[PDB]
């Protein structure tokens, strides 16, 4: 999930975004 | 060398910016 994909790892724009309601 | 990871209070802070209006859910591991 974002921790893992964003904080661990690093992720792009539309990753994050994907996140959002 | 400059962080590149979004950890903590800057994931939820980055989360904040991009999704604006459309708001979000998050669970702090915290």
């Amino acid at each position: 999930g974002i921790v893992e994909q964003c904080c661990t790892s690093i992720c792009s724009l539309y990753q994050l975004e994907n996140y959002c309601n | 060398f400059v962080n590149q990871h979004l950890c903590g209070s800057h994931l939820v802070e980055a989360l904040y910016l991009v999704c604006g209006e459309r708001g979000f859910f998050f669970t702090p591991k915290t």
